[PDB]
Formats: C-alpha cells, structure tokens, sequence
RNA sequence: GGAUAGUGGCCUACCAUGGUUUCAACGGGUAACGGGGAAUAAGGGUUCGAUUCCGGAGAGGGAGCCUGAGAAACGGCUACCACAUCCAAGGAAGGCAGCAGGCGCGCAAAUUACCCAAUCCUAAUUCAGGGAGGUAGUGACAAUAAAUAACGAUACAGGGCCCAUUCGGGUCUUGUAAUUGGAAUGAGUACAAUGUAAAUACCUUAACGAGGAACAAUUGGAGGGCAAGUCUGGUGCCAGCAGCCGCGGUAAUUCCAGCUCCAAUAGCGUAUAUUAAAGUUGUUGCAGUUAAAAAGCUCGUAGUUGAACUUUGGGCCCGGUUGGCCG
RNA sequence: GGACUUUUACUUUGAAAAAAUUAGAGUGUUCAAAGCAGGCGUAUUGCUCGAAUAUAUUAGCAUGGAAUAAUAGAAUAGGACG
C-alpha cells in the first residue's frame, strides 16, 4: 500500500496546520452538528425578509392578533 | 467545463466481411494462440497498420532526416524491446515486412504456455485472469500482457494461490474439512 | 394498386402451422471456448470431406 | 484542348463551373433545396410516430400475387397522412385502428421496395411496444 | 460646431455630387453564431462543427436608464407588448437560455440528493460565502481492458517411424462419449481496514460462493451478391419473404417451424444522415458521331489565353556535404 | 563602409505564432484507453531525469534567389552624363 505522510514538530502545530476532517478522524478535534446544507440555506434566505433587529417586529406580531 | 478525457478505439473492422480464406486463417491465429474473438486478432491487425504506416512515412524521408533518425530508431527500440523484432532485423525495411504472429506471439498469455506453466494456450489463459502468475513482484491477469524481453524470465506463480505456496485453495480446503469432520468423528 | 383488398386471412400460414417445442441438448461453450471448438473442429480431425470439405451437409448424401 | 479553362488565373471561373454543374447530383441538389424539411413525410426525421386511420390490404405488383397487409397512418408532428406496411405474419392483428404507431423508413433512400407499390414507410411499435415483441411474444400489446 | 473617453456623417448647420457593382454590387435563402476543431483515411478532396477552449450575442419581446472604474445589467429599475401569480376586488407582486424539478413538444436527452475536502473566485478577507466546482444517483452516447470454463482416467474409432505369415500390436499420439477424477476462480456475498469532507464503488482481504433444469450469450442469417442445408414437417401465387436479382399455384435450398450450420459476439439488428466505394462533379480526373450532351450561323464586350529576341560563354581563388582507409 | 526590387507575381529561409485536439519522444496506468507522470537509495530527515519535438501560410511582417510571367523608359527628343 502506498500513501503519504506528516510528522510535526509539536501537535500544537499539527493542530493549527492540520486540514480538521483529518483531526476528526484522529479524535483531535470535535465532529461539529450543523444543519444540512439546504436548511441552513433556507434560513438565510428567511432571516434576508427581515430588516434589524427580530423581536422588535416579534412586537410588531404580537401588538396584533389580540384582536 | 472539465478539460475532456480524450480516448481512441484500439481496432479495425475488414473490408469484406465475407471471405472464406480471411475467417479460416483468423480462425486458425484464434486456435493456435487460445484468442477469444476475431476482436483481439483485429486489435493487432491495426497496431501493425499503425506501425507500417509511420515506417513508409519514415522510408519516403531522406536518410539521415533528423526525423527519420530519431523516430526511425525509437520505433525500432520499441519493437526490440517486447520480442516483436528480432535481435537484428533492425532496419525499418524489416518492420515493414512485419506481420501479426509476431506480435500475438508476445502475449502473456502465449509466454505461460511457452515456457512450461500451462501445458495449452487455454490452460494458460485461465491461469493468467484467475490470478495466478507474476511477472516481477505484480500480478498480471490481462492475457493480453504482451510480455517485454527482459521482463521474460520473471514469469512464474504468485506469492499467492496454491501454485505459489501460501496456502491451497478453497476448492481443495473444503476437500480438506470434509473429510475431517465425517469419518473423523 | 386496389386498397381495399381482403385483410381476412393475416396470419393465416403462422397460425396452422403444427407448434413443435425445441429440444433440449448441452449447452455449448461461449466464448474463447467455442471458438476453441470451432478451430479442433472446423480442421484438426478433418471428419467431413468429398474433396469439398463440407460444413453442414444434409442427411445421409 | 479538353473544353476546360486551364489559365492559372481561370480559378473563378472553374469555381462556379463546378458549382453550376453540382445541381444535376441527384443528392447535393436535394440536401440545398431542404428537400427532406419540405417534401417529406418525415420532417427529414429518422422515425415519425403517428395514428392508425384504417387498415389497406394492397396488392402486390406483378409477378407476385398478394396481399399486403398495410395501415394508413397520420403523423403527429405533420399531421400528413401516410400509407405504411406491416412487416412478418399476421402482425396486421397486432395493430387496431386508432393505435399510434412508431414509423421508419423502407431503407431505399424513399423509393418504395419490392412489390409494395407506393408505400414508403413500415411499423415498428404499435402502442409503445415493438413488433417483434409481439410477433415473437416477449412482450403483449399494453391493455387500453 | 456639437457631442463622445476619444477618432469619425456619431449628429447638426452650410457646401459640393458623390459612393457600390458581372473581379456579382443590391436583394433573397440558410433546417448560419465564427474560430480551435470532427468524420472519412493513396493523393486531391467530400461532409460536419448547437455543444468542454477562445471570441461573439441574449436573458419572454423591444426600448429606456439608475448606480458604478466597468452594465445600455435583467437572480438592477422604468415603461409598452405578450404572458402570468396572490387578493378581503381596495391593492400587491414575477421573469430557470443558473442547478434540480414540472408542463408542453417530439424519434430524441438523467436526481426537486451530498459537500466546500479538491480546483479556483469573491469580500473588510487564512476563518465567511460559492447548484462556480466537486461527490454520489441515473446513463448499452461513445471508448479501454476482456469471465461464461481449465486439466487428467476408462471405452470404441483413429490416423499410427513399429512389430507383419495369420488383431503376432513398438511405443507414442488426435478427436469421441447417458463414464468417472479431483484441482482453479471471480460474478456475487461479507468481518475489517483501505478509500471519502462523510459515504458509495474500485484496489486489498478473513468467513462464504461452480456440476447442468447454473453463475444456462446474445443478435442476425444459411438460392446469388455473401460465410452457412436440396434436411424434416406445415403452407399451397394464400400467409408471408425479399435493400437488389428473386422466392411461394402440393415434392419451396428463399415463407411458418424443428434440426443442423455460418457471421459477429456483451454486443447485434433496423431506420435516417454522411464519407469511402464515385474518374457517377472529373484541378489532379469524366463525358458530349450513334449511349445523356456542340448553341442554325456569324459578329462581339467582360473573362480566359497569347510567337521570338537584350549576359551568354571562358579563366582563377577560398572554404563546405556525403564518400574507402586505420582504432 | 551603410543604403537600387521601375512596378509586380512567383520561390527559399525566418520571425511572430494558446492550450486542448492531430502526428510523435519519453514513461509498465498490472495490459489498455489514458495520464504526465516518475526513477534511485541506506528509506533517518535524502538524491534525481522529465513534462520534447513536428506540424496551417490564405493574408501580413522579415528575408535569399531572378528562370519563368508581366511591367516602366530616349521618336516633333521636352533624352542621359557634366
Ligand atoms: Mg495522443
Ligand atoms: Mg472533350
Ligand atoms: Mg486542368
Ligand atoms: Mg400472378
Ligand atoms: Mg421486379
Ligand atoms: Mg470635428
Ligand atoms: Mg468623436
Ligand atoms: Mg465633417
Ligand atoms: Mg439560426
Ligand atoms: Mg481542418
Ligand atoms: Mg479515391
Ligand atoms: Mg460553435
Ligand atoms: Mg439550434
Ligand atoms: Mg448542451
Ligand atoms: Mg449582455
Ligand atoms: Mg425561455
Ligand atoms: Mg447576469
Ligand atoms: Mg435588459
Ligand atoms: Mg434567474
Ligand atoms: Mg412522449
Ligand atoms: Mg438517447
Ligand atoms: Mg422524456
Ligand atoms: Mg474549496
Ligand atoms: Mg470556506
Ligand atoms: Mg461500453
Ligand atoms: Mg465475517
Ligand atoms: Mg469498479
Ligand atoms: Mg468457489
Ligand atoms: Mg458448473
Ligand atoms: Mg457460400
Ligand atoms: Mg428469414
Ligand atoms: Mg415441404
Ligand atoms: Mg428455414
Ligand atoms: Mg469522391
Ligand atoms: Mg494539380
Ligand atoms: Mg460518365
Ligand atoms: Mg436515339
Ligand atoms: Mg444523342
Ligand atoms: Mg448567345
Ligand atoms: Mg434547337
Ligand atoms: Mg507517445
Ligand atoms: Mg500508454
Ligand atoms: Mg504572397
Ligand atoms: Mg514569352
């Protein structure tokens, strides 16, 4: 079997100059949950609808439907 | 907008596809070499038109062409180089006179038989794909190898298959525990 | 030519013909191995001449 | 001699002779007149898909004696009506009017073939499938 | 002069009357974006090039314009036309020739998946973003490599360097089978690890997996062209076949079948287009008395073409290229 | 010593010429289509060959040639050299 190799002078720099998906699969860096690709897409598109700050709007939703 | 894989088609079709002396002598090239189908025989017929065609292009140019010398040569330390041309045939008025054989009789396949290790040409074949053989350190199942000449004497059984040692097979290892866990108990 | 000529009897000669199931035999060889049999055939043995060197002659001759 | 201008400079003139004398080639006038985009039946096309209008038994032309087992198709794209024959035995059956079947050329370059007179076209598929899928039973004609 | 970033009839004022054209202008047609290039392979040529690169154009049709270095932008605006969505009928809102997907069209063309790990781009910028791109899916468009079996034993023929008076068989050896014998292998399947951004598959590899009805190759043909049947049964100018020539009306070498056989073979057939074959477009290279084809005749402008002749012959110099002789 | 084609056509050499593709050199992707890779050595801190070359000339530019084929010139001398 051929393939490549690194050795770095203290895994300090290792950890700095390693691409992560490589520290995942050493247990060196933490596997991170994110929302799939097209939901988080989704949700920048919904947060471009709004314009400052939310929840002052949220007022906006809530100063109605007391109706 | 990938650069394009380019790619060619190793063979020839005949110009009539009915003759009677033209599909007996490739029916005979087909028994005598253990070949598959008229494709592989075809396959070889257009190296050679290949070959023949770049040596006339060579042959009309003037003798010590820097073009002649060079390709004229390269051509010929190739075709040394697999066992097509002979230790001396090496003018390109020689290659010219070429045929197939010459190169069907440079298959791995037809070196298995050649040198002992087969006993058949179709022996020989069924060995080569079903992974035992080796040429050097590499396993080689394609019966179209064409074996070089200096690669010639490093032809033989696998580090691996029962005719290499590292075991038997699991056609024969069943034989083994058949007759252990029956009459042995 | 006429158009309107009798469509009646389409299939006619398919339809009355006797159903003969084919028989079953071996399996040959595909692949480099029926050619290997065509070749030990077709001349090795030499088992059909007249001088003609038949491939599929009929019955008796 | 020969009747030919031989000028080094006579180019122009051989040019346009020769482009003058190309519209008696049967097959370069027919490719510059789009021939096959106006006259045919086809739109040029490989194959036409079209609806079986009635069913024609025609007679063959003379020495042969027969009858030959056609349809009368419209064509989808043209709308032009088209008689086409039915290839093997008895497939007449497998094609009911009204049936939308796939057409294909006779092979002749448009001329018509054998004893056939007229008809310059044959059915491939009747309502999706094959003939030969038919004749021979592989399949069955898709249940309307 | 005005305008433009700037040249310029780009536009305006005045003034001239020019400008293009049988060496084909102008117009009409293109099932026309141009090019790098593609198919065909004596050569000369013929045909094709929407489409991976470069250049152009457009973003339903036109025009207008805002911002800005840069747009006459369309995942910017304005308006008309054509479409077209929501509505409480007051109003609002849209441009998939981006990626997927739908409808329609048709002979004709795949998933509403995954990801920034690679390639590179952008930004205030190592980090964010990227349907650019890449991953996987579909995919007999093309292309490469090439399993579907290999090797022995018995029993007749066999040819049989023999040994022969009379199977007196020497010792082999080719094919054959209701006969046996073990060997082998991946197609699959599957721990793992490998691959990967994560997976998939490939490569590697434990445990498995080949004896016929399996792990069963197909597609076209068997009168000529053209490779292979005068075999059997059916049909009876009917059904059908047949590119072409032909075949079938009761002994069909051509149909429908069985058997056998040929050809190509994970591929083969059919239609259409195109090239070679075509010296049947002919420059190379055709033909024109009768086969297709010399204008009834002469004149003649474009075009094409156009006799000969003006420094030859002689004498020196310098240094290169290949050549047989020796290591 | 540096500079004439009267005015051309023609022909030689060269420059300027994208990659892909085509031809082709090198390279055992196990063969191959491909790809532009790789090849040594102790594999302990290394060494190293590559990624050629050929090719439209229609037109332009530079150039050597003057056969062929055109073309210009003194005739009412309004000709040449000084
Ligand atoms: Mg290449
Ligand atoms: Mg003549
Ligand atoms: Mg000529
Ligand atoms: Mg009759
Ligand atoms: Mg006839
Ligand atoms: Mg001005
Ligand atoms: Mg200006
Ligand atoms: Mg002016
Ligand atoms: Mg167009
Ligand atoms: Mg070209
Ligand atoms: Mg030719
Ligand atoms: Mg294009
Ligand atoms: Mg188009
Ligand atoms: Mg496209
Ligand atoms: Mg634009
Ligand atoms: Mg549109
Ligand atoms: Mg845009
Ligand atoms: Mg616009
Ligand atoms: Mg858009
Ligand atoms: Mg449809
Ligand atoms: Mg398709
Ligand atoms: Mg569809
Ligand atoms: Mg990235
Ligand atoms: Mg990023
Ligand atoms: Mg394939
Ligand atoms: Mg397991
Ligand atoms: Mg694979
Ligand atoms: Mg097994
Ligand atoms: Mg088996
Ligand atoms: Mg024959
Ligand atoms: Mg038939
Ligand atoms: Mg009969
Ligand atoms: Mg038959
Ligand atoms: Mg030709
Ligand atoms: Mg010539
Ligand atoms: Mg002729
Ligand atoms: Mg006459
Ligand atoms: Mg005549
Ligand atoms: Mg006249
Ligand atoms: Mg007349
Ligand atoms: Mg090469
Ligand atoms: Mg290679
Ligand atoms: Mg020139
Ligand atoms: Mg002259």
């Amino acid at each position: 079997s051929v393939g490549f190799g690194l050795v770095y002078n203290s895994v300090a720099e290792a950890k700095k100059f390693e691409p992560t998906y490589r520290l995942v699969r050493y247990g060196l860096a933490e596997k991170v949950e994110k929302a799939s690709r097209q939901q988080r897409k989704q949700k920048k598109n919904r947060d471009k609808k709004i314009f400052g700050t939310g929840k002052r709007l949220a007022k906006k939703v809530a100063r109605r439907n007391a109706d | 907008p990938r650069a394009p894989r380019t790619y060619s088609k190793t063979y020839s079709t005949p110009k009539r596809p009915y003759e009677s002396s033209r599909l007996d002598a490739e029916l005979k090239l087909a028994g005598e070499f253990g070949l598959k189908n008229k494709k592989e025989i075809y396959r070889i017929s257009f190296q050679l038109s290949k070959i023949r065609r770049a040596a006339r292009d060579l042959l009309t140019r003037d003798e010590k062409d820097p073009k002649r010398l060079f390709e004229g040569n390269a051509l010929i330390r190739r075709l040394v180089r697999v066992g097509v041309l002979s230790e001396d045939k090496k003018k390109l008025d020689y290659v010219l006179a070429l045929k197939v054989e010459d190169f069907l009789e440079r298959r791995l396949q037809t070196q298995v038989y050649k040198l002992g290790l087969a006993k058949s040409v179709h022996h020989a074949r069924v060995l080569i794909t079903q992974r035992h053989i080796a040429v050097g350190k590499q396993i080689v199942n394609i019966p179209s190898f064409m074996v070089r000449l200096d690669s010639e004497k490093h032809i033989d059984f696998a580090p691996t298959s029962p005719f290499g040692g590292a075991r038997p097979g699991r056609v024969a290892r069943r034989n083994a525990a058949r007759k252990a866990e029956a009459s042995g108990e | 030519a006429k158009v309107h000529g009798s469509l009646a009897r389409a299939g006619k000669v398919k339809s009355q013909t006797p159903k003969v199931e084919k028989t079953e035999k071996p399996k040959k060889p595909k692949g480099r191995a029926y050619k290997r049999l065509l070749y030990t055939r077709r001349f090795v043995n030499v088992t059909l001449v007249n001088g003609k060197r038949r491939m599929n002659p009929g019955p008796s001759v | 001699g020969k009747g030919k201008p031989r000028g080094l400079n006579s180019a122009r003139k051989l040019r346009v002779h020769r482009r003058n004398n190309r519209w008696a080639e049967n097959n370069y006038k027919k490719r510059l007149l789009g021939t096959a985009f106006k006259s045919s039946p086809f739109g040029g096309s490989s194959h036409a898909k079209g609806i079986v209008l009635e069913k024609l038994g025609i007679e063959s032309k003379q020495p042969n004696s027969a009858i030959r087992k056609c349809v009368r198709v419209q064509l989808i794209k043209n709308g032009k009506k088209v008689t086409a024959f039915v290839p093997n035995d008895g497939c007449l059956n497998f094609v009911d009017e009204n049936d939308e079947v796939l057409l294909a050329g006779f092979g002749r370059k448009g001329k018509a073939k054998g004893d056939i007179p007229g008809v310059r076209f044959k059915v491939v598929k009747v309502s999706g499938v094959s003939l030969l899928a038919l004749w021979k039973e592989k399949k069955e004609k898709p249940r309307s």
